[PDB]
């Protein structure tokens, strides 16, 4: 039971990190970043897809 | 008649190059503005930017 208390608290922390880590306000590990394209190019259609997951 | 006319001709030509000179100058600012719009456009494409940034 006491060990479970620690497990309970630590799973809460995991959930927290997941729904909190953000870049300037854009959440990252919550499962909303999904896939985004970074141009990394001097002309159109030269981007790469970064996929962050929940 | 030819000599006097030739003088008028030169003047008219100089005025011609003047119109073109003035017009070309405007185009020069036009492109600079267009170029900045392109650079801003690339920055907007980057996925990092949020709707607010766009």
């Amino acid at each position: 039971v006491a060990i479970q208390e620690e497990i309970t608290a630590l799973n809460d922390e995991l959930n927290r990190i997941a729904e909190t880590t953000s870049f300037g306000g854009n959440k990252l590990l919550n499962g909303t970043f999904s896939t985004k394209s970074f141009q990394i190019g001097a002309d159109n259609g030269e981007a790469v897809m970064l996929t962050l997951k929940d | 008649v030819q000599s006097r006319g030739l003088d008028v001709a030169v003047r008219n030509a100089n005025d011609g190059i003047s119109i073109a000179q003035t017009a070309e100058g405007a185009m020069n600012e036009t492109t600079n503005i267009l170029q900045r719009m392109r650079d801003l456009s690339l920055q907007s494409a980057n996925g990092s930017n949020s709707k607010s940034e766009r």
